[PDB]
RNA sequence: GUGGGAGAGGGUGGUGGAAUUCCCGGAGUAGCGGUGAAAUGCGCAGAUACCGGGAGGAACGCCGAUGGCGAAGGCAGCCACCUGGUCCACCCGUGACGCUGAGGCGCGAAAGCGUGGGGAGCAAACCGGAUUAGAUACCCGGGUAGUCCACGCCCUAAACGAUGCGCGCUAGGUCUCUGGGUCUCCUGGGGGCCGAAGCUAACGCGUUAAGCGCGCCGCCUGGGGAGUACGGCCGCAAGGC
């Protein structure tokens, strides 16, 4: 198993019946490809460089987990699924490459 | 791919003594796990033939040192040879 | 029969001709003139003259729905772009703001053999 | 003129998330500068391209934009 | 073997924005387009230009390099999985296991062939408009095969460094990509430019040899006839050796 970053993008108008769903699906989607979490961060409503599905902006989302890495592509299409969801990136972690030091 | 966990599971069990990593049987050894692991993933990719060049290349490898072994030893050349069930 | 009073226009300039457009604030055009519109027929509707008039006639058909302020857009590389801007400073329409907003590919369909 | 790695900290350049360093090295236009302008090195550059294009993706960094001049 | 590395190396699935075309809606008149000039074309059934929505196909701007990868052909959006080659450090293991390579086998740009898809843009042939002494052309308006996908053929090329492969030896300087290092620099592995000795008819080559040697393969022996004829092998054909 390897880790990856999950970067998921979703409407920003949804209240919190509908974002806890949302939220609670992708738990349950990534119980069921093996998906151990690590940390998680949670950004919100974010001013987008370009209209996504119409709307100026999304709500962000970001997980670090350990999974398999045969079940990456069946875990992302299942995320894409949803209406709600508009962007699913899976990134393999990488080492912090620094800058400038 | 290969992981080192599987590496070292063969590495010991074709070393002639512990601590040989480079004998012919190890080398024949850990080449035939790249030969399968390569034509399993040219079973299906039959499309990718640079891949196959590689192949075709380990294939010369693993014959230019068992036609080696069979010079010099050639009881332990059968012995190889039944053990990976090979030509 | 509208007063808009504040809108965009959108100067297309090409190597054959210039031609301006004159839309109220959401997009929707007004008016419009080119350098066929004012007299000009030929390879003459590619001069800067021409861009001239072009702008000034789209103009003063503007003045009648009131228009007073202008957010200038400009497309294409062509005589008479520089000419057509110069002339809708000068034509009474205050500019508020200049943007060209040339569309390029990222390089996706085959130009025709005269681009190449 | 100065160059984007002169006046910067300590950056991660492989942190497609971090849109206040990334936005620095986006021209007036959406278009990733050259080396000439960003100071980078060889493989710094490679680098950069790909978290910025990455980061295009998921919306943060622009595709392209429109220049105000002219 | 161990521990690290860089990369448009390959295969598969997925996906992103820009742009062209087409359709829908809004708003809006008299032309647009195109050239050296024009004309054919398109436009009052409302085009061009402008805003919004949708569909579909193809190719990836900037980064981008005089850069990188590959044996060659060749390889540029982003992501994931499968996978090849290669370089460095350690001096650990085997103990000459090597080099080349007639035949064989596989790969092989583009064009072209078959079957079934796909078809936005471009575009042989073709249909027109111009130019012209003529125009079977260059320029303009259209446009089919095709270009794209799958599977199977075809096997050519200025397939070029016009330079076969491997190893050893023979001043340096400078730019560069990528490693390692006691990190003005040293030290490898690539990519360039000058240039010692030397070679070369000359141009030029010169530690990336066209120098000095060695091993092996391919190939040449005046031009035209001719890459033709005949025979053979291959190919559905075109045709190839
Ligand atoms: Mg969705
Ligand atoms: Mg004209
Ligand atoms: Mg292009
Ligand atoms: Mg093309
Ligand atoms: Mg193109
Ligand atoms: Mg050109
Ligand atoms: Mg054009
Ligand atoms: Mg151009
Ligand atoms: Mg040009
Ligand atoms: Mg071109
Ligand atoms: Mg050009
Ligand atoms: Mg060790
Ligand atoms: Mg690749
Ligand atoms: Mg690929
Ligand atoms: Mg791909
Ligand atoms: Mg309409
Ligand atoms: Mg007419
Ligand atoms: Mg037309
Ligand atoms: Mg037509
Ligand atoms: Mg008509
Ligand atoms: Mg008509
Ligand atoms: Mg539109
Ligand atoms: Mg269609
Ligand atoms: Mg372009
Ligand atoms: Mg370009
Ligand atoms: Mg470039
Ligand atoms: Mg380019
Ligand atoms: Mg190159
Ligand atoms: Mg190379
Ligand atoms: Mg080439
Ligand atoms: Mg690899
Ligand atoms: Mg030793
Ligand atoms: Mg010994
Ligand atoms: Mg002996
Ligand atoms: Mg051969
Ligand atoms: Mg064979
Ligand atoms: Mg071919
Ligand atoms: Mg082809
Ligand atoms: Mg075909
Ligand atoms: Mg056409
Ligand atoms: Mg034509
Ligand atoms: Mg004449
Ligand atoms: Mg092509
Ligand atoms: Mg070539
Ligand atoms: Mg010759
Ligand atoms: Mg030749
Ligand atoms: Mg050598
Ligand atoms: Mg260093
Ligand atoms: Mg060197
Ligand atoms: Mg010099
Ligand atoms: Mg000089
Ligand atoms: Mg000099
Ligand atoms: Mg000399
Ligand atoms: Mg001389
Ligand atoms: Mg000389
Ligand atoms: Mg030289
Ligand atoms: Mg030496
Ligand atoms: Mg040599
Ligand atoms: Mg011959
Ligand atoms: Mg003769
Ligand atoms: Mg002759
Ligand atoms: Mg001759
Ligand atoms: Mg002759
Ligand atoms: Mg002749
Ligand atoms: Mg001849
Ligand atoms: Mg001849
Ligand atoms: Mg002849
Ligand atoms: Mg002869
Ligand atoms: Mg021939
Ligand atoms: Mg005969
Ligand atoms: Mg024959
Ligand atoms: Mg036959
Ligand atoms: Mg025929
Ligand atoms: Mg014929
Ligand atoms: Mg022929
Ligand atoms: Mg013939």
């Amino acid at each position: 198993m390897r880790r990856y970053e999950v970067n998921i993008v979703l409407n920003p108008n949804l209240d919190q019946s509908q974002l806890a769903l949302e939220k609670e699906i992708i738990q349950r989607a990534l119980e069921n490809y093996g998906a151990r979490v690590e940390k998680v961060e949670e950004l919100g409503l974010r001013r987008l460089a370009y209209p996504i599905a119409k709307d100026p902006q999304g709500y962000f989302l970001w997980y670090q987990v350990e999974m398999p890495e045969d079940r990456v592509n069946d875990l992302a299409r299942e995320l894409r699924i949803r209406d709600n969801v508009r962007r699913v990136m899976v990134v393999k972690s990488q080492e912090p490459f620094l800058a400038n030091a | 791919p290969i992981t080192k966990e599987e590496k070292q599971k063969v590495i010991q069990e074709f070393a002639r003594f512990p601590g040989d990593t480079g004998s012919t049987e190890v080398q024949v050894a850990l080449l035939t796990l790249r030969i399968n692991r390569l034509s399993e993933h040219l079973k299906v990719h039959k499309k990718d033939h640079h891949s196959h060049r590689g192949l075709l290349m380990m294939v010369g490898q693993r014959r230019r040192l068992l036609r080696y072994l069979q010079r010099e030893d050639p009881e332990r050349y059968r012995a190889l040879i039944e053990k990976l069930g090979i030509r | 029969k509208r007063q808009v009073a504040s809108g965009r226009a959108y100067i297309h300039a090409s190597y054959n001709n210039t031609i301006v457009t004159i839309t109220d604030p959401d997009g929707n055009p007004i008016t419009w003139s080119s350098g066929g519109v004012i007299g000009y027929k030929g390879s003459r509707k590619g001069t800067p003259y021409a861009a001239q008039l072009a702008a000034l006639d789209a103009a003063k058909k503007a003045m009648a729905y009131g228009m007073q302020s202008v957010d200038v857009i400009v497309r294409g590389t062509g005589a008479g772009r520089e000419q057509a801007i110069r002339a809708l400073q000068a034509s009474g329409l205050q500019v508020k703001s200049i943007v060209d907003d040339t569309p390029v590919p990222h390089n996706g369909c085959r130009p025709k053999k005269k681009f190449r | 003129k100065a160059k984007v790695k002169a006046t910067l900290g300590e950056f991660d350049l492989r942190d497609y998330r971090n849109v206040e360093v990334l936005k620095r090295f986006l021209s007036e236009t959406g278009k990733i500068l050259p080396r000439r302008r960003t100071g980078l090195s060889a493989k710094e550059q490679r680098i950069l391209a790909k978290t910025i294009k990455r980061a295009r993706i998921l919306g943060l960094l622009p595709f392209t934009e429109k220049l105000v001049r002219k």
